[PDB]
This record gives C-alpha cells, structure tokens and sequence, in this order.
C-alpha cells in the first residue's frame, strides 16, 4: 500500500486536496416536511461526493470493494455530521447545513426529537471551537472515522492506516510548537470527541429511521439503502 | 444489488 | 480539588484499588430459554449497577462534581461501563463472553451485539491490554461519554490528567515515544466502538421491556428511561 | 430517582 510510504506532509496535502466540496441547499428564503425535505436533498447529494472522497482517502482503495462499501455505510452519517460542525464554528449557535441555510435550536423544534440532535451537533462544534481545532486536524479526524467505525464489524491494514494518521496528527501539533505533553493531551482530547460523534451519528439514525416510517419526506434510494444497512 | 457498489467503481 | 493533585501512579493505585469485584449469575447448567438468558443478565446487571456507583465515587473528581451531574454522567455511561468491563474479563476466553464466572456464552446462545462485543474482547487481547489501561480507560468513559449533554472545565483537566496516566504506563511498559502515541489513538478509538454497542445495547433493552416477557429492574427501568428522554 | 438516593448515601 502506497498509503504506508506517504510522509506526514504528504499525508496532509492529500487529504486537503480530497476535501469535497461545500455544497448550497435551494434558494428561497419552515415546516418538518420543509426542513427535513432539504436536509435529506443536501446529504444525498453530499454522499455522492463523500464517496469520491472516501477513494482519495490514503489506504482506502487498498481495501476490497465490499470493505469500502461496509466502512462507508457504517460511517457516513458520523461523516457528515463532523463536516457539519465544521462548518458551524465560526459560527457559534447555529449549525450551517449550507452556506444559504445556517439554523438554530429554535429550528431544530419543527421537527421532532431534532431539537435532542440539535443541540449536541451544536455544543460539538463549539467544542470544536474552543480548541481551536485547525483545518489539517479536521481532515485527520474526519478520515479517522471512515477507517475506524466499521472496522471491528469485518484489519491489519486499515491499523497500520489508522497508526499512520495518529503520527500526522502528532506531526502538525509538534510543528504548532505544542510540547510532548501537549501533544498527547490534544490527541486524547479529539480522539475522544469522535465517542461524541458516534452517539449524535446513531441517534440520528433512528430519527431517519422514523421519518422513512412516517413516509414525510421523499428519500433519495441511495439515502435508503444507507440507512438500510444499520436497520 | 447496492447503488453504492456502482458509486465506489466509476 | 484533590484528583488534581495525584501523580500517575497514585491514580493507578486509586483507580486499582476501587475496583468492583466480579459478581456471580444465578445461572443453572441443569435448567434449560432464550428469555430466561436475558433474565440472567437482566439480574447480573442490575446488581452490577449498585457496585458501579460505588466505584464512580471512588474514581478521582468524581465526587467533585454535583450530584445532578454525577447522575448525568451515569445514566449515559453506564452501559458502556458495564460492557467495557466484560470484554475485559472475558479477554482470555476466546470466542467467549465471561458475563460471570459461572456464565461463560458463546455467540450460538442479540447475535450482533454479541459479535461486537467479542471483537472488542479479541481487540483487546492482541493489543494486550494491561488491567492498569483498563482501569483507566473505564474512568474515562464515566467522565466522557456525558460531558457534552464550569463543573464541565473541571472534568477536562481530570481527563487530561487520566492522559498523563496512560502515557506514563506506556513509557514505564518500554515503548517508544511514536509507540506511546499510536498505542494511545488505539485505546481511545476503541471507546468509539464501546458507545456505538452501548447505543444499540439501549435500544435492544428498550425493545425488551415493550415486549414484557423478561421482566426489568425498577433501577434498569430508571436508567433505561434516561436515554428516551 | 434511585441513582439519586444511591449516590447520595
Ligand atoms: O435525510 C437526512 C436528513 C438530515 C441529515 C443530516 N443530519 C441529521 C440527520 C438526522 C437528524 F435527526 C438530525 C440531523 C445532515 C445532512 C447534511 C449534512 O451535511 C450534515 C448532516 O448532519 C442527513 C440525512
Ligand atoms: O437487562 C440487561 C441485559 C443485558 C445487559 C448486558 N449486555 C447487553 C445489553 C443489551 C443487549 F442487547 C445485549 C447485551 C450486560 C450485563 C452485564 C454485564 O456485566 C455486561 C453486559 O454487557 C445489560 C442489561
């Protein structure tokens, strides 16, 4: 695997260069319908991107295609909700879905059990904030999760991966000047959020689970067949 | 069988 | 505070020290049914959970904190908690979960669930995890896994210096600095994995007590409600 | 709330 030979620069350079794009949700300027019909348009076409990331993740074409397939569906809610709170930083309060659709708490309550998923995503991304968690940290973090989730549900190889992407992100905190100590409390300190991120991840999916059951909104067969595969 | 069998090949 | 204060070894003592003991099932070789099973553990946990809140006193700072937030941190922890602790024990049975001494499964007596949990189990084994990890790994999921749903300041420097520990038994185990690191990611990855079992364990017992035929706990029952609202 | 009276004892 030429993921193993990439030095930490490398290692950096090739994940920001993979990030997907920030897509837009549609104009015009809110009901459950309403809310829930543009959060579910905006990720189906998120996924579709995701996973043109996901093969320009350092080690994952190494896999087999079923692998690639098992960490993607196990992962790629965690993977959007991470690039949400991202994206809501700088913006503390609100979760911007898309640049022309940044939400508060108050929102969250036209849909039900939301307001729960609201205000988690948004005390993770002002987590994010008060650690002042840099770009190269993010895109680490983000691949850690594609590699990580579903890898005990198949093993060397996504370890010897996974290993890599922890000497990167010691590799930026030296660079940042952090100390020894510094390091390893920083490493400890965003690796444990991900917990976080899989508990927002899994109660999201049983509320996905009950609006495919309400029948509400229309979800694309590709947002089915992802939620499928935690059903 | 899966979209995302499709999605990861092309 | 006074958990501040403590160096990497005395908070491997303290964390030793306060330690619940291994309960026993009231299980019976002799006696044949699968909600009966459910039943055991059903029982084993809820007198595990009287041990657990014992420990989480004992564990360092966590006294510190008030008591509608020690109740927080529990009601979201301890499952994980529960589960950590038997894929601990049930380390040196491969291919087995050592709920108790005297109920050793397999997975043909859920089965997702219980496939999780003996991946986790045979995670830990090649890694060779060492009871003074564990020790710490399960505080940090008491303090963690309810941080984020000033006393929250408090609990990051515990935290930290839970990190200090495992870094330091690490060193002392003779790994190297880029081992140290990896060894750490490692650990702390694992946790994941421990609350996404935890999260479809709640949902399993929520499913259990609308069907009524394994009979829970009035404490169970309490913590079980903590997790729907 | 049992986890209360127990941690409170
Ligand atoms: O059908 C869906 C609706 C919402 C989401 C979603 N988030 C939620 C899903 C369920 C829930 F209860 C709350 C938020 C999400 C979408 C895009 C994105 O960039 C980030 C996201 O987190 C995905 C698919
Ligand atoms: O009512 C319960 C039944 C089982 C469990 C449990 N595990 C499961 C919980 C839910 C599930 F679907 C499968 C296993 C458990 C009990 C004791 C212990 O030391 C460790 C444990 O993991 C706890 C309470």
């Amino acid at each position: 695997s030429l993921a193993l030979s990439l030095t930490a620069d490398q290692m950096v350079s090739a994940l920001l260069d993979a990030e997907p794009p920030i897509l837009y949700s549609e104009y015009d300027p809110f009901s459950e319908a309403s809310m829930m019909g543009l959060l579910t348009n905006l990720a189906d076409r998120e996924l579709v991107h995701m996973i043109n990331w996901a093969k320009r993740v350092p080690g994952f074409v190494d896999l087999t295609l079923h692998d690639q397939v098992h960490l993607l569906e196990c992962a790629w809610l965690e993977i959007l909700m991470i690039g949400l709170v991202w994206r809501s930083m700088e913006h503390p309060g609100k979760l911007l879905f898309a640049p022309n659709l940044l939400l508060d708490r108050n929102q969250g309550k036209c849909v039900e059990g939301m307001v729960e998923i609201f205000d988690m995503l948004l005390a993770t991304s002002s987590r994010f904030r008060m650690m002042n968690l840099q770009g190269e940290e993010f895109v680490c973090l983000k691949s850690i999760i594609l590699l990580n989730s579903g890898v005990y549900t198949f093993k060397d190889h996504i370890h010897r991966v996974l290993d890599k992407i922890t000497d990167t992100l010691i590799h930026l905190m030296a660079k940042a000047g952090l100390t020894l100590q510094q390091q390893h409390q920083r490493l400890a300190q965003l690796l444990l959020i991900l917990s976080h991120i899989r508990h927002m991840s899994n109660k999201g999916m049983e509320h996905l689970y009950s609006m495919k059951c309400k029948n509400v909104v229309p979800l694309s067969d590709l947002l089915l067949e992802m939620l499928d595969a935690h059903r | 069988h899966k979209i995302l069998h499709r999605l990861l090949q092309d």
